[PDB]
């Protein structure tokens, strides 16, 4: 998730120059920079191209050509649009779900554009991703408890044997960081279902339109099983 | 009688509501996996059907 689009060309110099400056600071923080055609070429690189968030393009242009078709796309897609002086909204965009950011065409500034856009990013990553997600990837990144389980700790037993090094190697360094049972408290425990996991349960029971949706462990062999011992006692009759 | 006896039980409940601020009613926990928090009332220290409960401030129902 590094792609960034810079959408038409307006032929001056001074909205032009704002781009310019900004290609070499976004490149900093590894982002990639491309640059589409028409309108036809931003909607080709959304559908095939999954990893973008960020859409550059002049407000003064395209105003109700690009914020229907993507609005049609994706809700949170951030849209660096950037405005001039007499720019104004449209009654026909009050119905439809987009992030734009606003911005001007300032000499020097580039490079507290560059900050905001990768803050931009951050937050739109903590928000698509869930609350059970989204605290497994901060913890491997700042959570390092010790004696704990499993054993291997991050993949550490690995990192002292011969044949350990290669089976580490293979996966990655947060493959292993992410295996952790129920012995972390800001992440809760499955068996208890509570914080993190209770909301977990909520959510996708609200996106699959159920009560309370659950998570099995073991997969569909197991789920009927435990189901099937519920409505039927030591003598009755099932159907 | 029936009528005569309505005005003792009337009075005899008048009374204990003024001193229901001792005795409240705590219901048992017992929140695990479900999709609400159900509840459940006092095991052996009531077996009636149709018991009475009482208030505190009373209010205008109905
Ligand atoms: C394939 C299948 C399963 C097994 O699924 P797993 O998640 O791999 O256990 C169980 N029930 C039905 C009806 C299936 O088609």
């Amino acid at each position: 998730m590094n792609v960034i689009a810079i959408l038409n060309h307006m032929g001056v110099y001074f909205k032009e120059e704002p781009i310019r400056e900004l290609h070499r600071a976004l490149e900093r923080l590894n982002f990639q920079i491309v640059y589409p055609n028409d309108r036809d070429d931003l909607l080709k690189l959304i559908e095939n191209n999954a990893r973008l968030c960020g859409v550059i393009f002049d407000w003064d242009k395209y105003n109700l050509e690009l914020c229907e078709e993507i609005s049609k796309m994706n809700e949170n897609l951030p849209l660096y649009a950037f405005a001039n002086t007499y720019s104004t909204l449209d009654v026909s965009l009050n119905d439809l779900r987009l992030q734009i950011s606003f911005f001007e065409y300032a000499l020097g500034a580039a490079e507290d554009i560059a900050n905001k856009i990768k803050q931009t990013t951050d937050e739109y990553i903590n928000t698509i991703l869930p609350p059970l997600t989204k605290a497994l990837f901060k913890y491997v990144r700042e959570g390092k408890y010790t004696f704990c389980t499993p054993g291997h700790m991050g993949g550490t037993a690995f990192q002292k044997s011969p044949v350990g090094s290669l089976f580490y190697d293979f996966f990655g360094p947060n493959t292993m960081k992410s295996d952790i049972s129920i012995s972390v408290s800001e992440l809760g425990s499955l068996l208890d279902h509570s914080g993190p996991h209770k909301e977990a349960e909520q959510y996708i029971a609200r996106v699959f339109n159920a009560d309370r949706s659950y998570m099995v462990t073991n997969g569909t062999s197991t789920a009927n099983k435990i189901v099937g011992m519920y409505s039927a006692p030591a003598g009755s009759t099932i159907l | 009688m029936l009528t005569r006896l309505g005005a003792i039980v009337q009075r005899h409940l008048q009374l204990q509501q003024q001193q229901s601020d001792k005795t409240a009613l705590t219901v048992i926990r017992l929140g695990g996996i479900f999709s609400r928090r159900q509840q459940y009332q006092l095991p052996v220290n009531v077996t009636a059907s149709t018991l009475t409960l009482l208030l505190q401030k009373p209010l205008k129902l109905h």
